[PDB]
């Protein structure tokens, strides 16, 4: 019983860190998309 | 003269690779994971 | 019962960080060195003493030095998370690196740093009841690890004499490589290591990468994973000193059982239940399956195949809830196998140990939690293949003196290359001769 | 472990201005000199390139030398120009005249003592001195002559330190000055004796980088000097930030140079790609290595496909696995095995650093020692021998005082350098 | 197991545009490139055709080549054009001139190195590479000459992979160009050596499909390219989705080609039916098999009733019974037994895939190896011989550099291909 309890706890913790990492990656991708959209505005400088 | 080295904070250590996964052991845990290690000396 | 740890250079300090992380979490010492009051059970046996000393205010401090020629890694340790654990005097740093030159470490620069190191080692050794060895972590591929490791082992061997010195050594992998000049430094290192070490454990990073890809499910491992595996191995070997057990094994028992002749002291190491938590629920982990596991070459932490050689002695360490009858049944099953061969002069090929303390689980770690594990170090003729491969690359470069002018400018006679190459040739012949059967038939 | 920079001539002063802009940006130093950064990692190695002046200020360890003050007044007028210490500016009163002999013998000896006094003042202030860094062109006049003069004196005075030079060399396709072959030949003669490691860049390669890779419609010398400032700041990155596998200028030299004359290297920097196109290809260690070895990304006219790699070095910046680096270097060495010199079992050194340049997830810098460099010297030699047989424009140099024997000596020494590279190229093992 | 596509010339770029629209729709890729699908079954094989670029995006593994950029600018301007990686567009500065010799020898060798560099960069990125797929017309100029050049180079560099072609061949009646016979003859000569499997389509058959089957009043090239994109996406469908009886391009080739020269196939696709008629007839396996063998639905001018089937293959998409498939193939083989070659006991391979094309309950694609394909080559060869006896237009080709002997070799090789097909048509057990 002791060993099965320990293993279950470890699996749950692994799931928690996996979810947190995925959230961080999603935030990073959104920031990258915004920054790419920002640099498009340099096309107006050439026009003017 | 050599100025003494200033200690780092929590977020500064997290920047590198070694320190980030040291702090992962130190801080990022659930309540159940701190129970994992125990002493079984003289029990069997 | 005490041991002193000496960490030299970059690999040795980073492996020290992983080791002391593990030893703290296993004993229960907080990062500030203060043992907490809730970890008490009424009495507190002095198990820490192998690795810690007390001041008297109850802070713990560890019996280790960190040695480097460049500041960056040691000031990172001084400024890191464990700042309050180490005494600042223990963290010794020079001004400038040995620039991948063994000659630069040994002749020009290490003679300046070596006397401070010896004074610190003296300061550790006077404050113990009885020192029973040194643990040394280094890589033979780099300049300061080779040159200062050799110089320091020579001085230690003269000053302390008969006292044992046990080395954990990262050897250059057979096709993964990090620097061009690795063969010269590794040959000269092995030359120094032959005279001045009692047991030498050989490691290859390519094997630990293969093991972490195949057994664990890690796509992108980094040095912290390898260092955690090494720390687990060292903790398993030193657990026999620190906790109660059925069959204890003192560090002198290792030397008596594993070494048949005084030069034949290089051993292979492997560890059985490297397993993931998700993997952990698919398998039972009885004594006989992990005993069968430690003999497969997919389990080894050095890139050599023992099926191409003969075993001389095996030392098997079991830790946790295991019973001797199961160990005996397992060893008899191993002995039955036809692809496992022992030299005919070594009939009783095995030494066993059984300890009650199960392996510790590290919060961020990648190994599962398991009730039992076995760890093996074994002496086998297969090791002759690693030297032959180092020697061919040395011969290739040295035939045209490809880089020698750096080494010759830094204080070295050209003759030293040929001497070392002949000593490694003689070591190869020793491993050829020991494995030869003696026949006395009319 | 502090570096001292020297910038000589117009090209050197302009490249230096862009370099000190890039470094001041990387360490968060305001153009007034006040520290305004946002992480301790910026502060903890600032000493490497800056000295600390009182109440806040930082000063950059650089000496500026030129023969006519027009450029120096332009640099003082620039946006960061105020940061430089006034006593560090050395200038004369009459030009080099595009003449190596004037720059070396007549105005050189006139100014040179004040430069040595300033460099010694800067050197003796360091607690431990690492090598010097010099930027100059080989085709010019004061850059070539006085730069090599100063290099010879510093090699006499500091033989145990490192001497590192970055040098721009005249393109055969487009000269700006007629007498380029003489100045180049004499400068290479000085460098092969004096230098420890020298990197060479062709302006033609920077133009092709800009037009093909960056697709700039109207490039300017500011862009070329930005590429140079990027590589210059990249070579030193392991000096000033933590990492999993530290590296050093001396460690690079020890691993790259097999024999002491073979110290001329090609340079490249891989993740150059416009931010708009970057969305079409993600960063990864294989991607960086493939761009890194692509001849489109190499800063010299010679192409690697006509030679063989003796050695290579890779410095990685960013958070990445060591396994991926090692296995990439193994796969590239195994798959392209004919281009690697066979009596060395592994030609590539790797290094990994934690802190990338701002706004890039990952970067690598590549240094390659390749025999195809024999091409640059051979092309210059033909143009020189063409000029020398007819005693072309020679009276200017001889009137300063040169013996004709120097030109034949310099030609012979360069020809022997070409021969030594050519023997090791021989693709056939024979 | 990933496929790399190559689209060459105007026909190739247009077919590619419609193909990548259909595939991107089937896998739920937005015209910005973002995945927006609604089942994991869509995601789990996306790797087969797309590479993943950073922050979400996918890019399609295709190379676009043409000699004048007008078409390329038109495809970039189309509704999905933005998805394509800019660096994958290769174009020259002067046209093919509708001349095969120019496309093969003069501008071909000028561009081919940059195309091979792009194809290798794309191929070497795959973790395991399946065959290449190429679409082009034989009647054009750059399509025929540079396409066959590239096929020959890729067959030299990757001889163990698969080479697959879809090819448009000049109508005997609807010609757009006078010199079509030369371009066709030289291209078929190149294909029979280089290709592993080649499919041939007549534009007349697409017109007859549109007018007779779909009853369109005013068809356009978009409809013809939609029919082609439907069959093209159907042959590979079993590669990229689960099924009860999986199939693969290699399994089709191994089962269809008895001897290595006999690799030219006819194509058809069954559930074609006009919007007015569609209310009148439900889908069922008998209906698909009957439409599948009707010569009205076959994409070549030759009719099977004039030849014999060596082998055939059927790929089924949808949730359907295996019993009905097996019993239909037995019943069709038994009832029409005179049209099947008797020394093979069973000529048809079947395959079943669970996931149909969007908006259809069921579909089948047919690949057929029939000797009536010999009729196309013979008709093209007569007109070539008519032109060559009078040396028609020959000065263009000879001025480019061709020896007249190439024309006699190409004619002889094509005539031998026709003879070999005719011999297998009339073979007997004896
Ligand atoms: N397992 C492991 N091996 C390492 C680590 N760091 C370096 N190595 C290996 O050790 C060899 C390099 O030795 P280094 O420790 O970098 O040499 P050094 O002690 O720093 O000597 P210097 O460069 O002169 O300062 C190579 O084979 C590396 O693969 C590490 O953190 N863990
Ligand atoms: N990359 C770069 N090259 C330059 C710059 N200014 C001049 N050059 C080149 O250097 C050479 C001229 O040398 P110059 O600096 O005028 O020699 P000086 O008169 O002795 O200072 C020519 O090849 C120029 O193209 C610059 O700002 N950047
Ligand atoms: N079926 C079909 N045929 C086409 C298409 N575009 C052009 N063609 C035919 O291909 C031939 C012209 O070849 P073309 O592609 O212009 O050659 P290129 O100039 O080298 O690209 C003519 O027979 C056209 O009818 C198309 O989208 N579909
Ligand atoms: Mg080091």
């Amino acid at each position: 019983q002791a060993v099965v309890k320990a293993l279950a706890a470890q699996v749950e913790g692994n799931k928690m860190r996996a979810e947190q990492h995925q959230l961080e990656v999603k935030k990073e991708n959104e920031a990258f998309c915004r920054a790419v959209e920002e640099e498009r505005a340099a096309e107006a400088q050439k026009k003017m | 003269e050599t100025k003494p080295m200033k200690p780092k904070t929590s977020e500064v250590i997290k920047m590198t690779v070694e320190g980030s996964m040291l702090q992962t052991t130190l801080t990022q845990l659930t309540d159940a994971e701190q129970t994992l290690n125990t002493r079984v000396d003289k029990k069997p | 019962r005490e041991a002193i740890c000496i960490h030299i250079g970059q690999a040795g300090c980073q492996v020290g960080n992983a080791c002391w992380e593990l030893f703290c979490l296993e004993h229960g010492i907080q990062p500030d060195g203060a043992m907490p009051s809730d970890k008490t059970i009424g009495v507190e046996d002095d198990a820490f003493n192998t690795f810690f000393s007390e001041t008297g205010a109850g802070k713990h401090v560890p019996r280790a030095v960190f040695l480097d020629l460049e500041p960056t890694v040691v000031d990172e340790v001084r400024t890191g998370t464990y700042r309050q654990l180490f005494h600042p005097e223990q963290l010794i740093s020079g001004k400038e690196d040995a620039a991948n030159n063994y000659a630069r470490g040994h002749y020009t620069i290490g003679k300046e740093i070596v006397d401070l190191c010896l004074d610190r080692i003296r300061k550790l050794a006077d404050n113990c009841t009885g020192l029973q060895g040194f643990l040394v972590y280094h890589a033979v591929g780099g300049g300061t690890g080779s040159g200062l490791g050799a110089l320091l082992l020579e001085r230690l061997s003269v000053d302390y004499g008969k006292k044992s010195k046990l080395g954990y050594t990262v050897y250059p992998s057979p096709q993964v490589s990090t620097a061009v000049v690795e063969p010269y430094n590794s040959v000269l290192s092995t030359h120094s290591l032959l005279e001045h070490t009692d047991v030498a454990a050989m490691l290859d990073n390519e094997a630990i990468y293969d093991l972490t890809r195949r057994n664990l499910d890690i796509e992108r491992p980094t040095y912290t994973n390898l260092n955690r595996l090494i720390g687990q191995v060292v903790s398993s070997l030193t657990a026999s000193l620190r906790f109660d057990g059925a069959l204890n094994v003192d560090l002198t028992e290792f030397q008596t059982n594993l070494v048949p002749y005084p030069r034949i002291h290089f051993v292979l190491t492997s560890y059985a239940p490297v397993i993931s938590a998700e993997k952990a629920y698919h398998e039972q982990l009885s004594v006989s399956e992990i005993s069968n596991a430690v003999f497969e070459p997919a389990s080894m932490m050095t890139k050599c195949d023992p099926r191409h050689g003969k075993y001389m002695a095996c030392c098997l360490m079991y830790r946790g809830d295991v019973v001797p009858k199961d160990v005996n049944a397992a060893v008899a099953t191993i002995k039955t196998k036809r692809t496992i061969q022992f030299v005919d002069w070594s009939p009783t090929g095995f030494k066993c140990g059984i300890n009650y303390q199960p392996p510790t689980v590290v919060p961020g770690g990648d190994l599962a939690k398991v009730q039992r594990a076995v760890c093996m170090i074994a002496n086998s003729t297969a090791i002759a293949e690693v030297f032959a491969r180092i020697d061919h690359k040395f011969d290739l470069m040295y035939s045209k003196r490809a880089f020698v002018h750096w080494y010759v400018g830094e204080g070295m006679e050209e003759g030293e290359f040929s001497e070392a190459r002949e000593d490694l040739a003689a070591l190869e012949k020793d491993y050829e001769e020991v494995g030869a059967e003696s026949a006395d038939m009319d | 472990r502090e570096i001292v920079c020297v910038q000589a001539g117009q090209c050197g002063n302009q490249i230096g201005s862009k370099f000190w802009e890039v470094i001041s940006d990387e360490h968060g130093v305001d153009p007034t000199g006040t520290y305004q950064g946002d992480s301790d990692l910026q502060l903890e190695r600032i000493n490497v390139y800056f000295d600390e002046a009182t109440g806040g200020r930082y000063v950059p360890r650089s000496v500026l030398i030129d023969l006519e003050p027009g450029t120096m007044d332009s640099v003082r007028a620039g946006p960061y120009g105020q940061i430089f210490r006034p006593d560090n500016f050395i200038f004369g009163q009459s030009g080099a005249g595009n003449n190596w002999a004037k720059g070396h013998y007549t105005e050189g000896a006139e100014l040179i003592d004040s430069v040595l006094d300033v460099c010694c003042k800067e050197a003796e202030s360091c607690d431990c001195l690492q090598g010097f860094q010099i930027c100059h062109s080989l085709g010019g006049g004061t850059g070539s002559g006085m730069g090599t003069l100063l290099i010879s004196k510093l090699r006499e005075q500091y033989p145990d330190r490192i001497m590192m030079t970055f040098s721009i060399i005249p393109s055969p396709k487009v000269s700006d000055t007629v007498v380029e072959p003489y100045n180049t030949t004499l400068s290479v003669h000085q460098l092969v004796e004096n230098s420890d490691e020298s990197m060479c860049i062709d302006n033609e390669a920077l133009y092709d980088i800009c037009f093909r890779t960056l697709k700039l419609t109207t490039p300017t010398f500011g862009d070329l000097n930005h590429l140079v400032s990027a590589v210059v700041s990249g070579v030193t990155c392991c000096l000033r930030f933590p990492g999993q596998l530290n590296s050093d200028l001396r460690k690079l030299a020890v691993n790259l140079v097999p024999f002491p004359r073979l110290h001329f290297f090609m340079m490249g920097f891989a993740p150059l790609t416009s931010r708009g196109s970057q969305q079409y290809r993600g960063l990864s260690v294989p991607e960086l290595t493939q761009q890194m070895f692509d001849a489109k990304n190499m800063m010299q006219a010679a192409d690697p496909r006509h030679g063989r790699y003796l050695t290579a070095s890779a410095l990685f910046r960013g958070r990445m696995s060591t396994k991926e680096v090692d296995e990439q270097m193994l796969n590239v060495q195994n798959k392209n095995s004919s281009y690697f010199i066979e009596w060395i079992p592994n030609n590539i050194k790797s290094s990994v650093c934690d802190i990338p340049p701002k706004g890039l997830k990952m970067a690598v810098t590549f240094i390659g020692n390749n025999t195809c460099i024999q091409e640059m010297f051979r092309r210059v030699g033909e143009q020189f021998t063409l000029m020398f047989r007819r005693k072309a424009f020679l009276h200017w140099y001889t009137g300063e005082g040169m013996d004709e024997m120097e030109f034949t000596e310099a030609e012979s020494n360069m020809n022997d350098l070409v021969s030594e590279y050519q023997q090791y190229q021989d693709a056939t093992i024979e």
